[PDB]
RNA sequence: GGGGGG
DNA sequence: TATAATGGGTCTGATGCAGG
DNA sequence: CCTGCATCAGAGCCCAAAA
């Protein structure tokens, strides 16, 4: 309680919706999201991948 | 010259019938005796093409030397066999019909 | 419409297709001459447009249009082009091709990295026509024609023909894939040492990246035929130039299994 | 009603070939020879003509009938193209 | 949308 | 190196770990009856002492070989990576430990045999409903994957 | 690994120019009979048959061995594509 | 796969969807259906 | 805009990228209608007609690399350099 | 040799007879043994009595009678002819306005029998009906996903017998009843029966909450037959609501006990699970003018009291074995049978209706065709009936005993989730949970449990022991799943003395959750181990220490083994290969006592007591499916005393009765060179020597000879431009002389075909004109040996026409069939497997000289690496070959049954009973501790193997009782540094031979339309290059490979050919063309009406078609 | 939307 | 060509729609 | 306006595939 939060925070536990976060946070912040919540799966399987691709 | 864009657009019926060698006016597909397409059917060699290459039905005239010309009495053109596999008929309705894929 | 062997007919399903269209647009003709009332006419109206509908596309709208005493749809165009048996996805973005072929693959623990074991019989085959031509030239036959007619028979190939067939993969690649096909090494190149034997040699490095085991498992063979081709495999797909994964970046061909073992 | 379109007579004949045999398979609890319709036709028939009546009745088959397995085969698919050198 | 029952 | 029967070395101290498991286990069934805990709370008590029993074990059989018998043909092939995996080994001398039901939920009873000691039908049985399970979703995966590859194809090749 | 394979890659800005010119290259031999070699009789690709050594077929081969050398040049826009068959079929015949 | 400055003319898509696609096979909201989510 | 690959794939300029994915009347029937040309940009466009890719060795950037050796490089030089 | 068998467990009741599935269920459904009058109302009879009277003159059914075979079976194999009888039925036509009655029997055609193991025979080819899994008709109530307290009654009869109905309360609170996809509500239909207000409210009324809901005013302000009509209005949109036509259509869907079938089995489940009785199998009956209902209010009654806890009311397990049923043979073919018999009763009463009402009979009047074309599309397309697995004897047993979950009435793609594939705890004994495929169809294919048996209800039920006090007799009960779930049941292997449970606490199931309980609670006994599993998991012995997974590949390779002409029994077996042997029917057995009079190669003469002389002839050499040798040998002498059921003859694949699927070859388990890499399998050369691992495989080859327009095809000796050298081995008329050796290229069968058109053209004409030699009448069309193929001529058959006997297809004048036989030594790329899962593909055969060997000389043949067992944690082959080594010093064989079995110190007793003779040979014969075993053995002691400090002969003894013998390496004579595992294995040969495999082509055969290569070996195809292929070479950016992939390898016409001349002329291929398959969809846009244009860079259209297309 | 191999 | 005959026998996610 | 709600188009590769 009484906490700052920036626009396109997560307030509860979950998967973030990829469209609100655009429509709040922008371009840059959505591709961020995607590309580390991809990555999370792939590691917790030992697959090392490059994030380029 | 070669190859840099392929255009698909809608195709008017007159353009349909610019494609078309001939109408197609029987349902009849190939003789039950001799095997040879039925005249005005949807095999027929005076629409489509020869058979044998260079080679018209009947059989006045059977080699190349005559390449483009239309035999008088059986009326295939003597060209390669293989325009087989590009010349278009057409069939004229009597009342339009809408294309499917524009309407469902 | 073609005559199969037994000399019975065979035909495509855009003919009947066809016909129930041509029947109907005949007989509207006849109906309209005649005079025939206006329920009559609508029907074969409402009739016609049902026959182009399942010309097109058929089973878009309304019961599939099928032969009779069979519940298969006949295939339409729109059948033909689409779907993973579709015009597009089977004859199109990929296709059967010429001077391949296929066998069981067995680990060639003695070939180099840059090496596969290929069964002379299999290399007859697939490079055929260039040993036509270099039979002609040392003379194991007159002709190309006759050299041909060497072949066809098994017990007609004499011992200088498999010489021959040395000589004429001198330096050239061939193909190795083992399906799935997941990433770009599915496909590696090969320098052949033809081998006695139905059984194509695979080297034990690389088989991680086609994760091939000895099992059972199958590879095809293909031929690059042009200069340029062959260029392409030798530089670019060569087992030995392609060591490291361009996913991780990591090395791929790698010890594994009883290299580490004796290690 | 015919892929390969039939004389009308012609039809009338294959028919009754038809018929007769059904008739000949009923008392006889099996499949008549062609010499047992060539005789129950009458006069002018022979085996050979049953036979050959026989042949001209076959309706083709269609390029798209599956193999068996009904997934991913066509019949289409086993016909070499013998026209093109 | 059955074309025999409507022309019946 | 080879492998028989007797390379697959039951650690002295399973036994041990089994004791120790069990006397745990009905002081958890005496608050069930004595109405310390509720029907779920018992079952999340079970899961949680054989999950940790297991590990226990596995670190006894690795423990065991590391010092007394470090050339031990499994050992090495799971320790360079040439073949096996800790769990892998850990069923062949120890135990397979618990299964799951047909459903989702984990079996209370664990499979208590290795695969040196050899099961019992009903372990055996027990068991056969993961397996299965692990073969069905594979089988569906590849096609889920198969599919999403061609996707990503057809949106980056050009 | 084909022999001075990493050269190569050495030798030019993408990997993929470098097949260009290799594949042009042997294309060029097998037209001109590799009458226009620019490799020396003791530099020659040698095959050994059961007759005993003859010269490597393989002008993939050849090309590349040739690139080695420093004696082949490779860019774009170093002449007219027509004005150069004409000389190279004037200086070593087909 | 070279560790070296991409080539130009490599086909880097394709190889993105390969490499990505590659260990879908391989993976058991928290698997493979999480990938496809994103 | 953020669409998923699947959205995006069927979205793209070349018709034949799309009409071969999926949706293929749909692809087919709004490209006719806009008369869509295909400008053969990608990969599948090319494989399709069966051209040489934009990519590797068929890249515009080495596809005209020429090769000539110095001995023949001279004798070509030395006549053109004259009236 | 001595057989030492283990295990403690004493099994009561022996195996069921194995294809009894088949056999009972098939002879169930005709009843051709059972006289008219004593049939029963079943199969075959109930269809009849099902399809008859016919109304309008009726037309009835009196009784039918099936003839005897007009070809036995081996005449039918031999022409191609179905196996089957003639079927006959006496009908009576009756004149329902004269009194006219003329009754005649009339032929319906022949109906296919089964033979003696339980197979078919269809058009020549052996075949099998795979049973089929389903949900069995009843009424099931499961709960309902969108309302977390609220529950759905689906009403299911059997497949295609009635609509699927569901009886969701809506979220209004009125009780909404789903039919062919349309809802409206039930109280609608209830008044239809005659429901008033009273009845519902005083037969439910109790839950005030839910009885009042479904009252709806409206539908009562009318009387039965109003809302009998209103209802029509709502279900069929557009047919008058006439009161007959409406009556009609209702009746056929719920009432009609001949459009709605629920079962036999559905008929019990539903007085079961509501506690009534049915009078019928219909959901309703019209009675007394009206409609009285049955089902619907006591399936409504259960499901209202189960909305609110009341007692004894359930939720049901649709994947429970009492809830799902099996469709064996009996009733597939009834079903089918079913359907033609109604399509022949349009029929009648289509003609019952023209041609005069009064010169009828009923053979006039009955057409067969509808009932022929119906039972000859079950066998020869049902996606249930298949061609018999016949590789070897097992393959038939296990193909019979399989249960498929798809087919019509079953899963599709896409329809299957998870709860079906699962194994259930109710398969517990009833389906095996190992014997399944790998792949798309995991738990939708299985195999029937070795104790299980089908009811005639079509549940599987299985056996177990009674157990009273603590006394367990010896009466076994056959239990369904819903049965078994009310006891307590204990595992097959508690301790007992004598029948007394000696054990004060034992392992049990309840509902098959495992459960510790006292003796006191024990009400049954599991009878053995074997009763958990299929026939095929039965046969791996140490299953126990088997990971299921690789379990699973070690049944299903054991189908595939091929069966070999040394083949051997197993050195260690489980007590089934026995069993298997004898319910093949592939030996040959004594029918009562007696003395052997004759034995030759072809046959077996025995005179018994009886002092008939019966003649069992012997199947020599025949060809099953798969082409494997079907082969019995004779076992006994001439004066050979047998008893009732010894053995007289050998099947292909047994030894002295005992299944043989492989042979028993000598292993060492390490490491070779590489050789071994990823489950490859080093072989020694001295199998080949002695022949193990050879098999014998005959290809079948057919040519037909026809008339043509151009004249007729002829097979004769005749062939054009042909030399003598080609010609040599053909006989008279064209054929290849019997025994001849034919390789790939030689002709078996000369023919001529008469040439078209094409007659020789004038560039020919002129070629034949300067050789003096007139271009012939006839072409070449001989039948030649494929690439790869080839063997030894053993037989050719010959059928014209006009030859005594035979007719063929119309046209076709005569068809020549040539059997070709192969003896197949064991090679390189072929592929062998164990019981355990372990399988590999030979990579490398070594000469005796390298293979690793003892110190007394003798060479191990099989050397297996060690790093496939770990990860595969397949630990039985391990003791398999433990056991083995024991076996191969004292000359014995085991038999170790799964679950019971040899345990560890038992198979440590008699290993050191084999030390003895591998040692103490050596100490007498005078030779002592070699050098290099002590280096072994030093090495061994600093592994904690061998106990520091004892003599040598102690030392090796403590590594041969671990299962390890030293080793020397025959390229040097050093030793193996250390001790390796060696012992003796059974391991067979699959049926996948590179031999088969090996393929490849430059050019070849076209497709019609495409012009891309044809696929498959047998059409010389080439390969499938596809999608992911091309994103291959798309990575790589080899754009120029890639190319011709797509042109001059594939369709690129003007290129291929081009191509082709380049090569044999020595230029470089050229720049490809236009693909052809392109032009084709160009082509297929514009049958479309859309106009597809190749355009320049200055937009101008491009002519793909080189001025071809356009006028 | 499908028996066998990988 | 002439009694009269008159109405049929699976599961998922995306997207564009009639409805409280 | 918004939400149910239906209608449609998707669902891995290569090889034997025993018609
Ligand atoms: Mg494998
Ligand atoms: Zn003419």
């Amino acid at each position: 309680d009484g906490d700052y939060v920036e626009a396109g925070q997560p307030l509860t536990r979950g998967a973030i919706d990829p469209h609100q976060l655009l429509e709040a946070k922008g371009p840059e912040a959505v591709e961020r999201y995607l590309v580390e919540e991809i990555q999370k799966v792939y590691r917790a399987q030992g697959v090392k991948l490059h994030d380029k691709h | 010259k070669e190859v840099r864009k392929v255009r698909i657009a809608l195709a008017s019926p007159e353009k349909i019938r610019s494609w078309s060698y001939g109408e197609v006016e029987k349902p009849e597909t190939i003789n039950y005796r001799t095997l040879k397409p039925e005249r005005d059917g949807l095999f027929d060699e005076r629409i489509f093409g020869p058979i044998k290459d260079y080679e018209c039905a009947c059989g006045k005239y059977k080699r190349q030397r005559f390449e483009g010309k239309v035999c008088e009495r059986c009326g295939v053109e003597v060209t390669k066999s293989i325009v087989r596999r590009y010349r278009m008929g057409h069939i004229e309705l009597a009342t339009p019909a809408a294309h499917i894929w524009f309407v469902k | 419409m073609v005559q199969v062997d037994g000399g019975r007919f065979a035909t495509s399903d855009l003919n009947d297709l066809y016909r129930r269209l041509i029947n109907r647009n005949n007989r509207l003709k006849k109906l309209l001459a005649q005079g025939a009332p206006e329920i009559i006419i609508r029907n074969e109206k409402r009739m016609l447009q049902e026959a182009v509908d399942a010309l097109l596309d058929n089973g878009r709208r309304g019961a599939p249009v099928t032969n009779p005493g069979s519940d298969r749809p006949l295939r339409s165009l729109t059948d033909i082009l689409s779907g993973k048996q579709g015009r597009f996805r089977q004859n199109l973005l990929g296709k059967r091709v010429d001077y391949s072929g296929r066998s069981v693959i067995v680990v060639g623990p003695q070939l180099k990295l840059h090496q596969c074991g290929l069964p002379k019989r299999m290399a007859l085959e697939l490079f055929k026509p260039f040993l036509l031509k270099k039979m002609e030239e040392k003379g194991i036959a007159p002709n190309v024609k006759a050299a041909r007619r060497m072949l066809e028979r098994q017990r007609d190939i004499k011992d200088e023909v498999w010489d021959a067939l040395e000589e004429v993969i001198h330096g050239k690649v061939v193909l190795l894939n083992r399906a799935p096909t997941l990433h770009r090494l599915g496909i590696q190149a090969f320098q052949p040492v033809l081998v006695e034997g139905q059984s194509i040699q695979l080297h034990p490095l690389v088989c991680e990246a086609f994760n091939a085991d000895f099992d059972g498992d199958q590879m095809a063979v293909h031929v690059p035929l042009s200069s340029f081709a062959q260029a392409e495999a030798r530089i670019q797909m060569l087992s030995a130039h392609n060591l490291l994964s361009p996913a991780s970046g990591e090395p791929l061909a790698k010890p594994s299994r009883d290299i580490i073992l004796g290690l | 009603a015919r892929t390969i379109r039939i004389p009308v007579h012609m039809v009338e004949t294959i028919n009754k070939l038809s018929r007769t045999a059904r008739q000949l398979q009923q008392e006889l609890g099996r499949e008549p020879t062609y010499e047992e319709i060539a005789e129950a036709m009458g006069p002018g028939w022979d085996a050979k003509r049953v036979e050959e009546t026989l042949k001209i009745a076959q309706e083709p088959v269609s390029l798209e009938t599956p193999i068996g397995d009904e997934k991913d085969s066509f019949y289409g698919d086993f016909i070499p193209d013998e026209h093109l050198p | 949308s059955d074309p025999v029952r409507q022309y019946l | 190196i080879t492998i028989g029967i007797d390379d697959a070395v039951i650690p002295e101290e399973k036994k041990q770990y089994l004791e120790e498991a069990d006397r745990k286990l009905l002081q958890i069934e005496q608050a069930y009856e004595m109405g310390f805990l509720t029907d779920r709370e018992r079952y999340d008590q079970i899961l949680q002492l054989w999950t940790e029993t297991t590990e226990k074990v596995t670190q006894a059989v690795f423990k065991n070989f590391e010092e007394n018998y470090p050339f031990n043909p499994l050992y090495v092939m799971a320790q360079s990576g040439a073949r096996g995996n800790p769990q892998q080994i850990r069923q062949l001398c120890g135990l397979r430990g618990l299964m799951q039901k047909p459903s989702g939920e984990t079996f209370e009873v664990p499979v208590r045999s290795s695969f040196r000691e050899g099961l019992t039908v009903l372990e055996y049985f027990i068991s056969s409903h993961g397996a299965r399970k692990g073969g069905a979703d594979t089988a569906l995966r590849t096609a889920d994957s198969g599919y999403l590859t061609r996707k990503l194809v057809d949106v980056t090749h050009e | 690994a084909e022999p001075g394979i990493d050269k190569l890659f050495g030798m030019v800005d993408s990997k993929y120019r470098l097949t260009v010119v290799v594949a042009k290259r042997a294309q060029q031999l097998l037209r001109h009979g590799f009458k226009n070699t620019v490799l020396e009789p003791e530099e020659r690709p040698k095959m050994q048959t059961l007759e005993g050594l003859f010269d490597d077929p393989n002008a993939v081969t050849w090309a590349m061995k040739e690139l080695l050398t420093g004696r082949l040049v490779f860019g774009e826009n170093l002449v007219p594509e027509d004005r150069l068959q004409k000389e190279m079929e004037r200086l070593y015949p087909v | 796969s070279m560790a070296r400055p991409v080539s130009i003319g490599e086909a880097v898509g394709i190889v993105a969807a390969q490499s990505i696609g590659e260990p879908g096979t391989q993976l058991t909201t928290q698997g493979l259906p999480r990938v496809i989510e994103l | 805009l953020l669409m998923g690959v699947t959205k995006s794939a069927l979205s793209t300029k070349s018709w034949l990228s799309a009409a071969s994915f999926q949706n293929t009347t749909h692809v087919l029937t709004e490209a006719a209608i806009a008369g869509k040309k295909d400008e053969l940009i990608g990969l599948k466009e090319n494989v399709i007609l069966g051209r040489l890719i934009p990519a590797g060795t068929g890249s515009d950037f080495v596809r005209f690399t020429q090769v000539v050796d110095q001995k023949t490089l001279k004798a070509i030089e030395e006549a053109r350099k004259e009236a | 040799m001595e057989i030492k068998r283990f295990g403690r467990i004493r099994e009561v009741i022996p195996l069921p007879p194995l294809t009894e599935i088949q056999v009972e269920s098939y002879r169930r459904a005709l009843q051709a043994d059972v006289p008219p009058e004593k049939r029963e109302n079943v199969g075959i009879q109930a269809a009849f009595r099902e399809t008859f009277p016919i109304e309008e003159l009726v037309l009835d059914f009196l009784e039918y009678r099936l003839g005897e075979p007009p070809f036995p079976q081996d005449e039918c194999r031999e022409k191609d002819l179905t196996y089957q009888a003639p079927l006959y039925a006496r009908l009576q036509l009756i004149h329902k306005d004269t009194g006219l009655i003329k009754e005649d029997e009339v032929f319906l055609g022949h109906i296919p029998l089964m033979t003696e193991d339980g197979s078919f025979i269809i058009n020549g080819a052996d075949r099998v009906i795979v049973s089929q899994i389903h949900r069995s008709p009843g009424v099931y109530f499961t709960p309902d996903p969108a309302r977390p307290g609220r529950y759905i009654a689906s009403i299911i009869p059997l497949p295609k017998r009635g609509p699927w109905i569901d009886l969701e309360v809506e979220p209004n609170g009125v009780v909404s009843m789903k039919v062919n996809k349309r809802k409206f509500p039930l109280v609608l239909l209830l008044r239809v029966l005659g429901y008033d207000q009273e009845t519902l409210a005083r037969e439910l009324g109790a839950y005030g909450e839910l009885v009042q809901g479904l009252m709806d005013e409206s539908v009562f302000a009318m009387r039965p037959e109003e809302a009998l009509i209103r209802l029509f209005t709502l279900l069929r949109p557009g047919d008058p609501p006439k009161r007959d036509k409406a009556v009609a259509y209702v009746y056929g869907l719920i009432a009609d006990p001949r459009r709605y079938d629920l079962g036999e089995a559905g008929r019990y489940k539903a007085e079961e699970k509501l506690g009534i009785r049915l009078s019928g199998r219909t959901l309703a009956r019209f009675e007394d003018g009206e409609f009285k209902d049955e089902v619907f209010l006591p399936t409504l009654r259960y499901l209202f009291a189960l909305t609110a806890g009341v007692p004894g009311h359930e939720v049901d397990d649709i994947d429970h074995l009492g809830n799902r049923r099996i469709r064996t043979v009996g009733e597939l073919m009834t079903d089918q049978f079913r359907v033609g018999l109604a399509r022949l009763a349009r029929g009648v009463r289509e003609r019952m209706l023209m041609g005069s009402e009064d010169s009828l009979t009923p053979a006039k009047l009955v057409n067969s065709r509808p009932l022929e074309a119906a039972i000859r599309e079950f066998f020869s397309r049902s996606q249930l009936s298949q061609f018999k697995d016949e590789t070897n004897p097992l393959s038939s047993l296990r193909h019979k005993r399989r249960i498929s979950a798809l087919g019509p009435g079953g899963l599709t793609r896409e329809r299957a989730g998870f709860d079906v594939r699962d194994v259930h705890r109710t398969h517990y004994g009833r389906i095996c949970p190992v014997e399944t495929p790998e792949g798309a169809n995991i738990g939708l294919i299985t195999s029937l449990a070795a104790y299980a048996r089908v009811d005639e209800l079509g549940f599987i039920r299985t056996p177990y022991r009674r157990v009273v006090g603590g006394v367990v007799t010896d009466e076994v009960v056959y239990m369904t799943a819903t049965e078994e779930d009310r006891y307590t049941i204990a595992q097959a292997n508690t301790p007992l003395e004598g029948n007394r449970i000696a054990a004060e606490r034992v392992v049990a199931r309840r509902k098959g959750e495992p459960v510790i309980v006292s003796p006191e609670e024990v009400e049954f006994m599991d009878v053995s181990p074997k009763q958990v599993f299929s026939v095929n998991t039965n046969l791996i012995p140490f299953l126990e220490h088997d990971d299921a997974n690789r379990a699973l590949m070690g049944s299903n390779m054991q189908t595939q083994a091929v069966p070999l002409i040394r083949a051997q029994a197993p050195v260690v077996m489980t007590g089934l290969e026995e069993r298997v042997v004898r319910d093949s029917l592939a030996a040959l057995y004594a029918e009562e006592d007696g003395e052997v009079a004759k034995v030759d190669g072809n046959r077996i003469v025995v005179r018994y007591e009886d002092g008939r002389l019966v003649e069992y002839p012997l199947r020599r050499f025949y060809r099953s499916n798969q082409g494997t040798a079907l082969d019995q040998r004779p076992r006994v002498v001439v004066g050979q005393r047998v008893r009732k059921g010894d053995l007289l003859a050998d099947g292909p694949a047994s030894e002295n009765g005992f299944l043989a699927l492989g042979q028993n070859v000598l292993v060492a388990i390490m490491p070779f060179d590489g050789y071994n890499f990823e489950d490859a399998i080093v072989i020694s050369e001295e199998l080949l020597k002695r022949d193990f691992y050879t098999s014998i495989h005959i290809e079948r080859y057919e040519i037909e000879a026809r008339d043509t327009k151009l004249g007729p095809e002829r097979i004769t000796r005749d062939i054009p431009h042909l030399s003598e050298a080609a010609l040599r081995d053909l006989d008279e008329e064209g054929v290849v002389r019997i025994g001849a050796e034919v390789k790939p290229g030689d002709i078996l069968v000369g023919r001529t075909s008469f040439k078209g058109e094409s007659e020789p053209t004038p560039e020919e004409r002129l070629l034949r004109s300067i050789f003096g030699e007139k271009a012939r009448d006839v072409k070449d069309t001989s039948l030649r040996v494929p690439p790869g193929e080839g063997g030894i001529v053993v037989r050719t058959v010959r059928l014209r026409r006009g030859d005594p006997g035979v007719e063929l297809k119309p046209g076709v004048r005569e068809v020549v069939r040539v059997y070709v036989a192969q003896k197949r030594k064991l090679q390189v790329g072929d592929k062998l497997a164990n019981r355990h899962g372990n399988k590999g593909v030979v990579a490398k055969i070594l000469p005796v000289e390298d293979m690793p060997h003892l110190p007394d000389g003798t060479p191990v043949d099989v050397i297996l690496n060690p790093l496939g067992v770990p990860s595969r944690m397949n630990l039985g082959q391990i003791l398999e070959t433990h056991l083995g080594l024991a076996g191969y010093f004292l000359g014995q064989r085991y038999i170790s049954p799964i679950f019971d079995g040899a345990k560890e110190p038992e198979i440590k007793e008699l290993l050191a009973q084999a030390f003895e003779v591998y040692f103490g040979k050596r100490k007498g014969e005078g030779f002592g501790v070699d050098k290099r075993e002590v280096e072994v053995l030093r090495r061994a002691e600093k592994l904690g193997l061998v106990t520091p400090g004892k003599t040598p002969e102690e030392q090796l003894k403590e590594l041969f009782l671990q299962g390890k013998v030293v080793l020397y390496d025959g390229r040097t004579g050093e030793p193996i540094e250390g001790p390796i595992v060696v012992g003796q294995m059974f391991i067979m040969k699959l049926y996948h031979m590179v031999e088969d495999k090996m393929h490849a082509r430059s050019t070849g055969p076209y497709s019609l339309i495409t012009q891309q290569p044809l696929g498959g070996k047998a059409q010389f195809g080439g390969q499938r290059f596809g999608e992911m292929e091309v994103w291959a070479l798309e990575a790589y950016g080899a754009a120029h490979t890639l190319q011709e992939m797509l042109t001059l390898k594939s369709d690129d016409i003007e290129g291929r050919n081009a191509a082709y001349e380049a090569i044999i002329k020595g230029e470089d291929v050229p720049e490809p063309s236009v693909p052809e398959s392109f032009r084709v969809l160009v082509k297929e846009l514009q049958a479309l009406a859309l106009d597809v244009q190749t355009l320049d860079e200055k937009d101008n259209p491009v002519d793909i078609f080189e001025g071809l297309a356009s006028k």
